[PDB]
């Protein structure tokens, strides 16, 4: 049916550069705003950043902003993150966060209402 | 040649219960159609549909436009409105066009023409209050290119008929400008009644007082309990304890049921239904759309992700396409502050007995999809935004209902008369620049209300932001980054 | 000052250059090549 | 920034109210959703639109915001509803979307 | 028209505003759902006919004799407070056909109605569109024993009511079909059908019943067994109960005179053809149950009764068609103005010692008094 | 009295529209990608001369009653039926045929700003859609007055 | 002793460039 | 008066939307009155 | 006031005090002392 995959996650040393894709299947990847969350060992998870259906909006988290790149494939149903000076903060397992809504952009404008209604299983990234 | 023939002006003058807004802009007006009249039909651009058949021709004169809010407003002056006023109505017009400077593809042309006339008397197709693109841009710096005029006619398929009539605009008397001459003109709006900028703060079903029973009865029992034969009839008293079956002098406004749509896409149905399952009118055999129809709340209390399938007026934000653009490109606009005295535009009317009841025979009830006026109902008009339009013509007909357009405004027997402007044929490679101002009275109705409490305001975001809103980015484009309705204020109902 | 001598803002206005000859709904991009020139007098 | 108690516990059978406060930017402004993380596996969507609940979630989880402060409640408590909750929302001032802190349920 | 009576007005609330929602009630349903607010003014309502074509043309309203007891005593230093509102600022609650009234018989002593109103709610709850209003931050005269208030109203011109009973060019007017019932229990269906069979229309999400609706004949000629179930304006007999009254409790209205103009309520208005016929169909046809205005319409209001109410007011809104309320009478966009009236709340011993908070000790009291209504 | 109307409109209610120029409204043109399941989105599009059913417009076409293209069209008063004549006035017949005409002269040059006598006044939804059920419509066999309406009265 | 010696007065009048507000309050005072 | 030029709009002080069970400004179901926050004065825009 | 102007300040004081009630019974011979410090 639906499903979310997340590859790209492994073992890399500091201030090397890897990119973590999410292949959507089993819907229309086209029209739905996309997120990635990630969550450090046996730590709260974080919203890291976010991107528009037609990629138009985006969204960081203050943390990663500026080291990190975002981009999105329709065409392949592929959701991508970029990283760049990567410090060893960045050890987590990296979720794709898929949100159903487009309230935020067309119906209102004080507040996004977003929430997220599907979830990716995640890969680890560790720095060592 | 060389003396300015007009200036400058763009203000707002905020005086007692009258605003007077002036907006000056620079214009280019081409030479659209090489001086030509050409006949235009589906058939030229293939005439795939019936229902989007259409015969009328294409004309070179070129018309200003500033039938939308934004160019006699700026965001502030909006804000100012809206907030501190129960309503308000064009009262007079002053419309001037000077700084005449013609070209030739570049070199200037000092001996030539500009043809510029208004038609008062409205024998000319009335284009301007069909919601157009063209208007005076909502940025003073921004210099606009002159939408061409055409018209339509009766058809039959891509074919014209014996009764459809032909207009020939050079039969028209106009004034002739070259580079020194101004344009001027002045207009009076008819008397129409003050568009209502508020949120009503009581519902038509809830006008009653609390602490009292009526005296008025209803039917509570038709049946004593379980068993045989345990027909009876029991009056309780109407009172606080139940509000929904006391006796109203009142009922709610019309409605015409559309569909609903979900903001969330999951939550849609998984086919395609925009025309398919679209509330529309039929008209000599086509079937019109009803966009955005009759008044009516875009949603029920708790359900903002919800929206009628043609019921609102969607605009667009800046550097949006023209076809199939994506759900965050658009803005639309919600029409829940009328849900007091209006029906849910996804909801039915009410219910109506279907049958007699008997012995033999239960009682049973139909939905009532859409419901015509009625005795006894009040309703609000749809509201007007600043990006949306300010008055219609009314249709010249034996009888109207309630005039009022449905797109928003003021209707109008005699709204402002058109104007028309070409360059004059000299073919030489031609066009022509200048100035447009265009300055609006209106009259202001001042809110007395003893309302204890604080009301609800327009109001621009507190948080930080790349941008501010409502104004220039790095590039130095100008983008309305919202709608803004006319209601936050309240009175009673 | 309160009140001191004001801001006297000045600029060219915009002559834009041909247009499409089909009606286009942005604002015009294409401008000629402009500048001015002339006397300032100030007396105090 | 979203604020829970850190872990809350309950006997099976119990009602179970897991609230965290939020500021005027976040919580009043916008709508709070509540995520379910069991120990191996990813999170889930509990609660979305304040009350609203999504298809195949059990009618016990009930969740409610008043003023600034969301609470999510848990009532008839089972061995099996020991998990991580998260409650999140759209932050104005950060511009960013913000998790609560977490909240452990443990059941004895 | 003159009118005179004497008046007994208490003390509501412990003069206090108090929120009042279906939550303070026991919550009720949707339907019933509401928040307001309760008053300790009181008001006077003269709207029904037997407190005094034609129509009204003036008014004046007299308020003397004040008197006021302390609990008895005399207190010949209170005041008793009132006020019209004449630019409609209050929720207007005339024109619900509440009780209240002054008694018809003109010796009665009546207790006026204590005022209250409704604003907006999501259910029990309020929305920031609801608006509190303040009696006391309108300007109000002050009376005490020796004083007395008058003042006088202008009615706003309508029509006539009128009084009477009556191819083609004009056809019958609107119709919103009722349910029918008989007054011989036997031939109603053995089910219960008052709330799940009436006519209702719905707004925001509450469905409200249909009463008593467009005007319509009550019943077809030679039926008089029949009565619309929310059609009819329903009259309790003299000392009639409150809840589930009997059917020879009660007096239930009827509105034949206008059958000659107008549809019958439980009839269908008439019927339409719902396809082409050709060789292939048959034509068919369909009921209409509820029908709009038509060009050609004619109509009749729903006739005025001695227990009926006399005016209404018609809301403000953008647009309306033909105002007249449906429950009868003459609407106005100004129709005549509520008068609210209170007792000055007198505190009883305060501390010795200032203490900020409000004074919640009063000393127990009522007023009573002459009212005369001239129209 | 107002003067009888003695003219026929050379202008169709729904083309009053300028057909140079596209609107500034949009109207939702997609929902669904196609041919797959959970292949749900909003799409939408200017408004313009190449689609004119879906544009906005600020006036629609007067009240209706149906008739039996040539089963009595009826109004009940008293119990008593009566047969509907002439009636509200409508369009005798759709341009193209004139064979037709209602069960019960043509008044054809109001067919500009009145709807057909023997056509539906058209379409309204009769329910909510949803992932589960999808929308439906039904036809609107007679219409009151609604507020923006224009009509003309009958011809002399 | 029966007559009033005044009336309640409580609003807002807003007057072009300035306003007139209006309170009247019901006081105790103790010994 | 506020005579201001500024062409985006202003912050302004605005009653919420959202739903609540009492109203700020307004008594509660028991009749006592209150103040939910402090309300400053400042929030049109000058110049420096 | 504060959404529509820049500034404000007061210009003039009216002060009123009326229908005076001393105390229970009524005690309709006393009296009550007031005073302004100009």
């Amino acid at each position: 049916e639906v499903q979310l995959v997340e590859s790209g996650g492994g073992l890399v040393k500091p201030g090397g550069s890897p990119r973590l894709s999410c292949a959507a299947s089993g819907f229309n990847f086209g029209s739905y705003s996309m997120n990635w969350v990630r969550q450090a060992p046996g730590k709260g998870l974080e919203w890291v950043s976010s991107i528009s259906s037609s990629s138009s909006y985006i969204y960081y988290a203050d943390s990663v902003k500026g080291r990190f790149t975002i981009s999105r494939d329709n065409a392949k149903h592929s959701l991508y993150l970029q990283v760049n000076s990567l410090r060893a903060e960045d050890t987590a397992v990296y979720y794709c966060a898929r949100d159903p809504t487009t309230y935020g952009y067309n119906s209102a404008w004080d507040k996004k209402g977003w929430y997220f209604d599907l979830w990716g299983r995640g890969t680890l990234l560790t720095v060592s | 040649v060389g003396s300015s023939s007009g200036n400058w002006h763009c203000d707002s003058q905020w005086l007692g219960d009258r605003v007077i807004t002036t907006s000056t802009r620079t214009w280019a007006l081409p030479t659209y159609n090489n001086h030509l009249y050409k006949q235009i039909s589906n058939s030229t651009s293939g005439g795939s549909s019936n229902d989007n058949a259409y015969f009328g021709y294409s004309t070179p004169w070129g018309y200003f436009d500033f039938n939308r809010f934004h160019c006699h407003f700026s965001p502030r002056d909006w804000q100012r409105l809206i907030n501190n006023n129960w309503g308000f109505r064009p009262k007079r017009l002053n419309f001037k066009l000077f700084n005449i400077q013609v070209k030739e593809v570049i070199a200037n042309n000092l001996t030539s023409t500009v043809q510029v006339f208004t038609d008062s008397d409205y024998q000319l197709p009335y284009v301007l209050g069909s919601a157009h693109e063209g208007c005076l841009p909502p940025f003073p710096a921004d210099v606009f290119m002159i939408p061409q005029y055409g018209y339509l006619t009766l058809n039959d398929g891509s074919q014209a008929v014996g009764r459809s009539s032909f207009y020939c605009l050079e039969y028209f008397p106009s004034q002739m400008l070259r580079t020194g001459n101004n344009f001027q003109f002045s207009y009076e709006f008819e008397n129409v009644p003050f568009h209502s900028s508020y949120a009503h703060s009581q519902s038509l079903d809830r006008l009653m007082n609390p602490l009292i029973d009526q005296y008025l009865y209803y039917l509570s029992k038709t049946i004593n309990g379980s068993g045989q034969n345990q027909q009876t009839l029991k009056f309780s008293v109407a009172g606080p304890s139940n509000m929904a079956v006391q006796g109203r002098n009142y009922i709610p406004g019309p409605s015409y049921r559309q569909q609903r749509v979900s903001t969330t896409v999951t939550q849609n149905n998984n086919s395609e239904f925009a025309w398919p399952g679209a509330s529309s009118w039929a008209l000599n055999g086509r079937n019109s759309l009803m966009n955005p129809g009759p008044a009516m709340a875009s949603h029920k209390e708790g359900e903002d992700r919800f929206f009628p399938l043609s019921g609102s007026l969607i605009f667009g934000k800046q550097g949006t396409g023209r076809d199939n653009v994506d759900a965050d490109k658009v803005m639309i606009t919600n029409e829940e502050e009328i849900k007091t005295t209006n029906p849910v535009a996804t909801e039915s009317y009410g219910q109506v007995a279907t049958n007699h009841q008997s012995a033999q025979a239960q009682a049973q009830t139909g939905w009532v999809q859409n419901q015509g006026i009625l005795p006894g109902m009040v309703w609000q008009d749809r509201d007007v935004y600043l990006q949306g339009p300010i008055w219609a013509k009314i249709p010249h007909t034996d009888g109207n209902f309630h005039p009022s357009p449905l797109m928003g405004g003021f209707g109008m027997k005699h709204p402002p008369p058109q104007i028309l402007i070409k360059n004059t044929p000299v073919f030489i490679t031609q066009y022509s620049t200048g100035q447009v101002s265009v300055e609006i009275e209106w009259e202001l109705q001042k809110e007395n209300s003893k309302r204890w409490n604080p009301e609800i305001q327009y109001t621009s975001n507190y948080y930080k932001s790349n941008n501010v809103e409502f104004a220039v980015n790095t590039e130095g484009v100008y983008s309305e980054p919202r709608p803004i309705g006319t209601r936050y204020l309240t009175r009673n109902l | 000052m309160k009140h001191p001598p004001p801001q006297i803002l000045i600029k060219n206005t915009p002559v834009p250059a041909d247009p499409p000859t089909a009606f286009n709904k942005d604002k015009l991009n294409s401008f000629i090549t402009q500048y001015s020139t002339g006397q300032v007098s100030v007396e105090i | 920034v979203l604020t829970q108690p850190p872990s809350v516990s309950a006997a099976p059978g119990q009602m179970v109210t897991i609230s965290c406060s939020g500021s005027s930017s976040n919580i009043g402004n916008d709508y709070i959703s509540w995520y379910q993380q069991l120990p191996g596996t990813a999170p889930k969507l509990l609660i979305y639109d304040n009350n609203e609940r999504p298809s195949g979630i059990p009618d016990r989880f009930s969740g409610s915001k008043s003023g600034t402060s969301a609470t999510l409640g848990i009532t008839g408590v089972q061995t099996g509803d020991e998990a991580d909750y998260y409650c999140g929302t759209w932050d104005s001032s950060l511009s960013a979307w913000v998790f609560g802190e977490g909240t452990k349920l443990t059941v004895v």
